[PDB]
C-alpha cells in the first residue's frame, strides 16, 4: 500500500532522433524530432520551424524513419519503440483538425534473444519492400511491407555475426542487399547479404567480406548515382562497392569519434558528420565520370565546417541551414555558408533550442528570498556545461509603488499630442476620479479640466483628433488638446447612468441595462447613431477595431445578464447572430475581442473566476470550441499590453495569468503576483514600457519576462558541471565541475578553451601533500558562484587526478561556522575501484576560500549528506560517520560495510539513512546507543540504482536503470526479524527516463502530500507526490477509463508502457499515476468526457476540476 | 573504472 503520482514539469529537451522529409504533403518538408517520448513535427520555411505537430507515444522512440512505397501520395513514418512496439504512421489532416494515424503496428520482440552490443537498429530498404531489425544478437528481424500485415508480422533469420556494429539496406541492388560492419576476434568485418523473404534466409550479398577498422562504426549506403557503403572509422574513412575501395585519414579526425552523419544533397556528392566534440565536417565525393555510362568517385575530403553543440542527431534542411540534433547540450539551427567569416567558419548559428541537458545535479532556490522554489541545474556536459535557473511563471519588476485600497480600473494617458509616453494616469475610485500628473518618474495629484474628480471615472481611451475622453458614471464627458477644456460632454436623455462602457480610440459604445448607443469624437463633439435595447441586462461589451479597421470598428460581442449569456453581434443595426448559452447563475464580467499572430479571438470571463475562449470571425463570427478553464476565484479582467509585437491579453485575478500565443495556439501561464485587480500598459518619460498594476492597495508598473509558462536562465559554463550545493549565508553556490585537458609535449596539460574554471574571478590549487607514488584528463573544480549575478566568484582547482564527487555545505558540529565539504577519488585508469580519496573542509570568508581541513580516505567518497551535525559520507562500499572536533577536525564514530558500492545517501531528519549501487537500497539507523550504525532493512532485489530519496519514515523511492521507478517500505508483519529485516517494493512503474537527482523541493506556491522533484538525463523535469488511498483509487480507476477511451498514437497500451521492466522481469506498474496520463483528460471532448464516467459519488465534470487542482503541482 | 562508468550514465549513452 504505496500510492504516488508522477507528473512532468517539464517535458524532455534532449534531443534523440530527428528526420526529414515530406510527411506532412509531398510538396512540403519536415523536420521530424524525437525527444524521448514526444515526436516533433515542424514544416521547414524561409525562416525556420514551423510546428505543426506534437503526439507523445507510450515508449522511448528508438526508431524513426520516413518512407514511402509503390502507389504513395506521401511518406509514411516507422517507429520502433524501445519496448519493441513497432508501428507506421501516417499523418492525416481533416482540414482544420490535425491526427496522426496508425496504419500497422505490432510488438516485435523476441521471448528469445539478447539485445545486441550498440543497441537497436531498424532500417528501411530503398524499393520499400520491407523493414530490416536488428534488436537481438544472431537474429535480424525481416517485415515484409505489404497492403497487408497491419500488424507488422515478422520472421527472423539466423545470422553467424553475433557481434554486429551497423547495417545499412544498400542502394541500386537488384535483390534487397544488406551491409554491416561487424566485429569478431579477429578485427571488424564488413559484410552483405541479399535478403530473400520467398525462402526466409539471407544469400550472400555482391561482394566478399572485407576488412575496416578497429573503431570502425558508422555504415552509410550511398544513393542510385553512387551506390556502395561509407564505412566511418576514428582517425579514418573509406569507401566500398563490388571492387572499388577508397580511403582516407585526415589526422583533423583523429581527435574525436565522429558520431552521426547525415546526406545532404540526394546523390550524396556531399554528406555531414557529427563529432564527440561538436566540431562539423563535410564529407565529399569528389565528382567524376566517363561520357555514356554512371557517375564513378575519384575520391573523398572531409572539411571541418566548424562547430556546432555536440551533436546527437544532424539533418541538413532547406539551403545551407541544418538543424542540429542535441542531447549533451543546447539544439540549434545553424546556416552553413560557402564563405567561412572571421575565425574562419562557414558554420553561423541562427537559433539555439534550450535543453535542459542531462540534469546531473540540481536543487532548489532561495534567490530572492520570495517564495517559490527557482531550480537550479547543473545541465549538459563537457562544452555544454551549464548551470540553468528555472523559475515557474512570469514575473515583472517594480519601480514605484503608491499604496491606494480603491483603483477600480486605469487607463493610459499622454498629455503631450507629440510624445509617444504618457505622463498622467487616470484611475477609477471610490466613486471617485483621481488624475495624476507625473513629473517624468514623479507622483503629484491635481485637476484636469473637463475630467471630472468626484465621479468613478469607468474609461479614459486616447481618443484621435487632438481630444481625450472621460466616460462618467454620468456624461461621457469631451476635452480638447487645443482648447483642453469641455469639448463636449454628452448625457443620456433622461438622466440615466451609464452601467457599461466602451471604446477605442475613434469609437465610442456606452451601455445603461439592456440598453445599447453608440457616439462618435467627430472633430470636436459626441455625434450619436443607433439604440437597441436587449433581451437582459448588459454585463460587458467588447469593441476594438481589430484588422482592416484603423479606429472605425467592425462586429461585437456581448455578455448579458439573466440567461448568462455570449452573442455575436454587428454594429449601427445591433444584429444577434450566433450565441453561446453558457451555464451558470454568475455573470460573464468581461468579454474580450483580439488579433494575435494571424487570427481574431473572442474571450469571456465570468465572475466565478473561470473562462471560456472561443475563436471569432471578422467576416463570418460563428462557433469555435467550448472549453472553460478555472483561474482567478475573483471575476476576471481582461486587458492588453505592450510586449514585442504578438502584444498579448492580461488575465487579473487572485491568481493573475498571462494569455502568450503557442503554436499559433494562446499560452496560459501564471503571473507571479500577489494580485492584481486591473492593468494596463504605459511608456512616461520616467516608466518605460511598464504596464501598471493595481490590486487592493497599491500601484506598480514595470517590464514583463518573456512567456512560455516556465522561464529559464542560464549560466553557460564551458565545461561540465557535477554537483551543487547553496549556501544562503554567503550568498552563493558551491559547483563541483570538471574540464579536460590534453598531456603537453611532455605531460603538462593545457586548455583548450576557456571554461568557468580558468576564467575565475579569483582561484585557489590544492596546496595538501597527503599522496606520493595525447593523453586526456579531467581537472576538477569547486566553484563559487555568485547567487546574484552568476559569476565564479572564486575557483579551487583540486589535485593532479583528484575528482570531487561529492559536495555539502552545511553547519558541523558546536562550530557556528557553515562550509562546503567535498569528497573525492584518487582516480587513475590502472585499477578501478579507488582506494584513496579525501574529504576537504572548505570555508568561503570576505570574498576568501580557506581550507579548513582535510582527512584522507581509502576509497571513493560517492555521496556525504550532512546528518545530525556530524557529516555521513560514503566511502567505497562503506559508509561511515564523521564528528567535528571543537578542534575543527572530522573524526570518525561508525561505520557501516554491507554495501556493495554506497552511491546514493538521504537522510530524514531522524537517525535513518538509505542507498546502493547494484543491489538497490538499504535502511540504516544511528544509535545514541554505541553511537552506532543498526541496519534496519534492506531490500532484497537486484536493482542497479541511479538515485534515492526518503518521501517519510516509511517510503523509500528509488530511481534505478531500465527506467523504473520503485517505492519500498518496511513491512507491518509478525516475526519481527526477518519479515522486518526486508522491504517490500510496493510501488512499481516505468518511468521511461533515468533520474539522476531526486530533491524535495517545488517550483510553485507562495490533494498530495509532499513534492520531490527530479531531473532526468534526458532533461526532464518530473515531480513525484504522495496520495490518499482514496485519490489513489479514484484516480487509479480514472486511469483505466482514460485508456479505453483515449487513441493512444501507434496503438501501445498505455499500461504496457508503464509495466516496470527490465532485462529479465517485467511487472505492471503499483503504486503509481502519471498525472501526464491523468491530465490527458482535460485534452478531451466532452463526449469522450462523459463515457469517462460511467460510475461518496460519481459526477461528470466534478473531475475536470480534480485534475485542474492537480495540474497545480507544478 | 565505476567513477567513469558512473558519469557516462549519470549522462545518457
Amino acid at each position: 500500500m504505496s500510492y504516488n503520482y508522477v507528473v512532468t514539469a517539464q517535458k524532455p529537451t534532449a534531443v534523440n532522433g530527428c528526420v526529414t522529409g515530406h510527411f506532412t504533403s509531398a510538396e512540403d518538408l519536415n523536420l521530424l524530432i524525437a525527444k524521448n517520448t514526444r515526436l516533433e513535427i515542424y514544416v521547414v520555411t524561409a525562416e525556420g520551424l514551423r510546428p505543426v505537430k506534437e503526439v507523445g507515444m507510450y515508449g522511448k522512440i528508438a526508431v524513426m524513419e520516413l518512407f514511402r512505397p509503390k502507389g504513395e501520395s506521401k511518406d509514411l513514418l516507422f517507429i520502433l519503440t524501445a519496448k519493441y512496439n513497432a508501428c507506421i504512421l501516417e499523418y492525416k489532416q481533416s482540414g482544420e483538425s490535425i491526427d496522426i494515424i496508425t496504419r500497422a503496428h505490432g510488438n516485435v520482440q523476441d521471448r528469445i534473444g539478447r539485445p545486441s552490443e550498440t543497441g537497436i537498429i531498424g532500417i528501411i530498404d530503398p524499393e520499400c519492400r520491407m523493414i530490416g531489425l536488428r534488436l537481438y544478437d544472431g537474429l535480424f528481424k525481416v517485415i515484409p511491407l505489404d497492403r497487408d500485415n497491419k500488424e507488422l508480422k515478422a520472421f527472423n533469420i539466423r545470422l553467424e555475426e553475433l557481434h554486429v556494429i551497423d547495417v545499412k539496406f544498400l542502394y541500386g541492388c537488384q535483390a534487397p542487399t544488406i551491409c554491416f560492419v561487424y566485429q569478431d576476434p579477429q578485427g571488424r568485418h564488413v559484410k552483405t547479404y541479399e535478403v530473400s523473404l520467398r525462402e526466409k534466409e539471407f544469400n550472400k550479398g555482391p561482394w566478399k567480406q572485407e576488412n575496416v577498422e578497429a573503431e570502425a562504426s558508422m555504415v552509410i549506403a550511398v544513393p542510385e548515382p553512387f551506390g556502395g557503403a561509407i564505412i566511418i572509422g576514428q582517425e579514418s574513412i573509406t569507401y566500398h562497392n563490388g571492387d572499388k575501395y577508397l580511403a582516407i585519414a585526415p589526422p583533423i579526425i583523429k581527435q574525436s569519434t565522429i558520431v552521426c552523419h547525415n546526406r545532404v544533397d540526394p546523390n550524396g556528392s556531399r554528406y555531414l558528420l557529427g563529432d564527440m566534440e561538436g566540431r562539423l565536417f563535410m564529407l565529399l565525393l569528389e565528382k567524376e565520370e566517363q561520357m555514356d555510362g554512371t557517375v564513378t568517385l575519384k575520391d573523398l575530403r572531409v572539411e571541418l565546417l566548424g562547430e556546432t553543440s555536440i551533436a546527437e542527431c544532424l539533418t541538413y534542411l532547406d539551403n545551407g541551414v541544418v538543424f542540429v540534433g542535441s542531447r549533451l547540450g543546447d539544439s540549434q539551427l545553424v546556416k552553413l555558408n560557402v564563405d567561412s567569416n572571421e575565425q574562419g567558419s562557414y558554420v553561423v548559428a541562427m537559433e539555439t533550442f534550450t535543453n535542459l541537458g542531462p540534469i546531473v545535479d540540481m536543487c532548489v532556490v532561495d534567490l530572492e528570498r520570495q517564495g517559490q522554489g527557482q531550480l537550479v541545474t547543473c545541465s549538459g556536459a563537457f562544452k555544454e556545461g551549464s548551470l540553468r535557473i528555472i523559475r515557474n511563471g512570469i514575473g515583472i519588476h517594480e519601480h514605484a509603488s503608491i499604496d491606494l485600497p480603491g483603483i477600480k480600473g486605469l487607463w493610459p494617458l499622454r498629455s503631450d499630442p507629440n510624445r509617444e509616453t504618457y505622463d498622467t494616469l487616470v484611475l477609477s475610485f471610490v466613486g471617485q476620479t483621481r488624475v495624476l500628473m507625473l513629473n517624468g518618474e514623479e507622483v503629484e495629484e491635481t485637476e484636469l479640466m473637463g475630467f471630472v474628480d468626484d465621479q468613478q471615472t469607468f474609461f479614459c481611451g486616447n481618443v484621435a483628433h487632438q481630444q481625450l475622453i472621460q466616460i462618467t458614471s454620468a456624461s461621457v464627458r469631451l476635452v480638447s488638446q487645443e482648447p483642453k477644456a469641455l469639448v463636449s460632454e454628452w448625457k443620456e436623455p433622461q438622466a440615466k447612468n451609464i452601467s457599461v462602457a466602451s471604446c477605442n480610440s475613434s469609437q465610442v459604445v456606452v451601455a445603461v441595462g439592456r440598453a445599447l448607443y453608440y457616439l462618435q469624437i467627430h472633430p470636436q463633439e459626441l455625434r450619436q447613431i443607433s439604440h437597441t435595447e436587449m433581451e437582459h441586462e448588459v454585463a460587458c461589451l467588447d469593441i476594438t477595431p481589430l484588422g482592416d479597421s484603423n479606429g472605425l470598428s467592425p462586429l461585437c460581442a456581448i455578455g448579458l445578464w439573466t440567461d448568462i449569456s455570449a452573442r455575436i453581434l454587428k454594429l449601427p443595426s445591433f444584429e444577434l447572430l450566433h450565441k453561446e448559452m453558457l451555464g451558470g447563475e454568475i455573470i460573464p464580467r468581461s468579454i474580450l475581442m483580439t488579433t494575435f499572430e494571424s487570427s481574431h479571438y473572442l474571450l469571456c470571463a465570468l465572475g466565478d473566476g473561470a473562462l471560456f475562449y472561443f475563436g471569432l470571425n471578422i467576416e463570418t463570427g460563428l462557433l469555435s470550441d467550448r472549453k472553460k478553464v478555472t483561474l482567478g476565484t475573483q471575476p476576471t479582467v481582461l486587458r492588453t499590453f505592450r510586449s514585442l509585437s504578438t502584444t498579448n491579453v492580461f488575465a487579473c485575478s487572485d491568481r493573475p495569468t498571462v494569455i502568450y500565443s503557442s503554436n499559433h495556439k494562446l499560452v496560459f501561464s501564471n503571473v507571479n503576483l500577489k494580485e492584481v485587480n486591473y492593468m494596463c500598459p504605459l511608456n512616461s518619460d520616467g516608466y518605460p514600457d511598464s504596464l501598471a498594476l493595481a490590486n487592493n492597495s497599491t500601484l506598480t508598473i514595470g517590464t514583463i519576462d518573456e512567456i512560455q509558462k516556465l522561464h529559464i536562465r542560464t549560466v553557460p559554463l564551458y565545461e561540465s558541471p557535477r554537483k551543487i550545493c547553496y549556501q544562503e549565508v554567503s550568498q552563493c553556490f558551491g559547483v563541483l565541475s570538471s574540464r579536460i585537458e590534453v598531456q603537453d609535449t611532455s605531460g603538462g596539460t593545457t586548455a583548450l578553451r576557456p571554461s568557468a574554471s580558468t576564467q575565475a574571478l579569483s582561484s585557489s590549487v590544492s596546496s595538501s601533500k597527503l599522496f606520493s607514488s595525447g593523453e586526456e584528463v579531467e581537472v576538477h573544480n569547486l566553484l563559487i558562484i555568485d547567487q546574484h549575478t552568476f559569476e565564479v566568484l572564486h575557483a579551487h582547482q583540486f589535485l593532479q587526478n583528484e575528482y570531487a564527487l561529492s559536495l555539502v555545505s552545511c553547519k558541523l558540529g558546536k562550530d557556528p561556522n557553515t562550509y562546503f565539504i567535498v569528497g573525492t577519488a584518487m582516480v587513475y585508469p590502472e585499477e578501478a575501484e579507488p582506494k584513496q580519496g579525501r574529504i576537504v573542509v572548505f570555508q568561503y570568508s570576505d570574498g576568501k576560500l580557506q581550507t579548513v581541513a582535510e582527512k584522507e580516505v581509502k576509497g571513493a567518497v560517492y555521496s556525504m549528506v550532512e546528518f545530525n551535525g556530524k557529516l555521513l559520507a560514503s566511502i567505497n562500499s562503506t559508509v561511515r560517520l564523521y564528528e567535528w572536533t571543537t578542534e575543527k577536525d572530522v573524526r570518525t564514530e561508525c561505520n557501516h560495510y554491507n554495501n556493495i558500492m554506497a552511491l546514493y545517501l538521504k537522510t530524514k531528519g531522524d537517525f535513518i539513512l538509505v542507498g546502493d549501487l547494484m543491489r538497490s537500497v538499504l535502511l540504516l539507523a544511528y544509535k545514541p546507543m554505541e553511537g552506532n550504525f543498526e541496519e534496519i532493512a534492506r531490500d532484497f532485489n537486484p536493482n542497479w540504482m541511479s538515485a534515492v530519496e526518503i518521501l517519510d519514515d516509511d517510503n523509500f523511492l528509488g530511481a534505478e536503470n531500465a527506467f523504473n521507478l520503485f517505492v519500498c517500505q518496511k513491512d507491518s508483519a509478525a516475526t519481527t526479524d526477518e519479515e522486518r529485516q526486508h522491504l517490500q517494493e510496493v510501488g512499481l512503474f516505468h518511468l521511461g527516463e533515468f533520474v539522476n537527482v531526486f530533491c524535495h523541493g517545488s517550483l510553485v506556491m507562495q490533494p498530495t502530500q509532499g513534492s520531490v522533484l527530479f531531473g532526468t538525463v534526458n532533461g526532464m523535469i518530473g515531480l513525484v507526490t504522495s496520495l490518499s488511498e482514496s485519490w489513489y483509487n479514484l484516480l487509479l480507476d480514472m486511469q483505466n477509463r482514460l485508456n479505453k477511451v483515449i487513441k493512444s498514437v501507434g496503438k501501445i497500451e498505455h499500461s504496457f508502457w508503464r509495466s516496470f521492466h527490465t532485462e529479465r522481469k517485467t511487472e505492471p506498474a503499483t503504486g503509481f499515476i502519471d498525472g501526464d496520463l491523468i491530465e490527458s483528460f482535460l485534452d478531451i471532448s466532452r463526449p469522450k468526457m462523459q463515457e469517462v464516467v460511467a460510475n461518496r459519488e460519481a459526477t461528470a465534470d466534478d473531475l475536470i476540476k480534480v485534475v485542474e487542482e492537480l495540474t497545480r503541482i507544478h | 573504472h565505476l567513477l567513469w562508468d558512473v558519469r557516462k550514465r549519470s549522462l545518457g549513452l
